[PDB]
C-alpha cells in the first residue's frame, strides 16, 4: 500500500524536523562559527574528568532529543515496549552520531558543541583522540554524500529501527517497518541524487556507525576504571543507566 | 531502565 509508505515517511519527516537539538534554522544562523583561541585554551585546560562530564552533558541532551523523535514514529510506538526499549538502549547514541554530521563542517573538520564549532584538538584533555577521529572522519564521510533533511530523517529512523538489535522480542515487526523505511528513502533519493547506489552506500555505513558508538562505550570503560566516583555521582544519570 | 521508561512515557 503506497499511501501507508507515504504516511510513515511523511511522519518521520516530521518527528525529525520537531526533534533536532538543532533545527536547520538555528544552524543556518550559526553559520559555522568556530570557538575562540581564549576558549579552545579553556577546553584543553580541564581535567580529563571535568571535560568529560561536559561532554556526557552535550552526548545526553542529544540522546533525549532522540527518545522525542522515537516517542513521534508511530510505528515504533506500536512496537511492544520491551523492544522499544532495547531498540533505544542500543541505538540511541547511533542516531546522535548520524545527527551530529548536520552540525559538522566538512571543510575545517569542526563540530557544534556547546555552542559553536571546533576541531578535535578542543577535546584534547579527553585522551580520546581516536573516538574523536573515528567521529570525524564518519562525519566528514557522510557530509560527502550531501543528504537532504528527509533522507537523514529517513536513515536516522532506518538506523534506530534495526531488526538486528540483540534481545528483541518480536524483531519481524521491526523489520517489516525497517523495510517500509527503506523503500520510502529509496524514492525519496532519487528527488536529489544521480547515484541510484546512494542507499546502497548509506546501508553499508551501519558497522561503522555501531563501531565508533562501541568505541565510546570503551573508552568510558576506561574512565570508569580511573574516576568511578565521577560516573556515579557526576554524570547525568541517564548517561549512567544507558551506558553504565 | 526506570529514566528511559519514565521519558518514554512523559
Ligand atoms: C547536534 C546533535 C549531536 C551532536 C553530537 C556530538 C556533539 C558528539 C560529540 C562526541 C565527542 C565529545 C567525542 C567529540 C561524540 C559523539 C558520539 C555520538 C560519537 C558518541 C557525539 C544532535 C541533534 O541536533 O539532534
Amino acid at each position: 500500500t503506497m499511501s501507508e509508505i507515504d504516511r510513515i515517511a511523511q511522519n518521520i519527516i516530521k518527528s525529525h524536523l520537531e526533534t533536532c537539538q538543532y533545527t536547520m534554522e538555528e544552524l543556518h544562523q550559526l553559520a559555522w562559527q568556530t570557538h575562540t583561541y581564549e576558549e579552545i585554551k579553556a577546553y584543553q585546560s580541564k581535567s580529563r574528568e571535568a571535560l568529560w562530564q561536559q561532554c556526557a552533558i552535550q552526548i545526553t541532551h542529544a540522546i533525549q532529543y532522540v527518545v522525542e523523535f522515537a516517542k513521534r514514529i508511530t510505528g515504533f510506538m506500536e512496537l511492544c515496549q520491551n523492544d522499544q526499549i532495547l531498540l533505544l538502549k542500543s541505538g540511541c547514541l547511533e542516531v546522535v552520531l548520524v545527527r551530529m554530521c548536520r552540525a559538522f563542517n566538512p571543510l575545517n573538520n569542526t563540530v557544534l558543541f556547546e555552542g559553536k564549532y571546533g576541531g578535535m584538538q578542543m577535546f584534547k584533555a579527553l585522551g580520546s583522540d581516536d573516538l574523536v577521529n573515528e567521529a570525524f572522519d564518519f562525519a566528514k564521510n557522510l557530509c560527502s554524500l550531501q543528504l537532504t533533511e528527509e533522507e537523514i530523517a529517513l536513515f536516522s529512523s532506518a538506523v534506530l529501527i534495526s531488526p538486528d538489535r540483540a534481545w528483541l522480542l518480536e524483531p519481524r515487526k521491526v523489520q517489516k517497518l525497517q523495510e517500509k523505511i527503506y523503500f520510502a528513502l529509496q524514492h525519496v533519493i532519487q528527488k536529489n541524487h544521480l547515484d541510484d547506489e546512494t542507499l546502497a552506500k548509506l546501508i553499508a555505513k551501519i558497522p561503522t556507525i555501531t563501531a565508533v558508538c562501541n568505541l565510546h562505550g570503551e573508552k568510558l570503560q576506561v574512565f570508569k576504571q580511573s574516576h568511578p566516583d565521577i560516573v556515579n555521582t557526576l554524570f547525568p544519570p541517564l548517561y549512567k543507566e544507558l551506558f553504565n | 531502565h526506570k529514566i528511559l521508561h519514565r521519558l518514554l512515557q512523559e
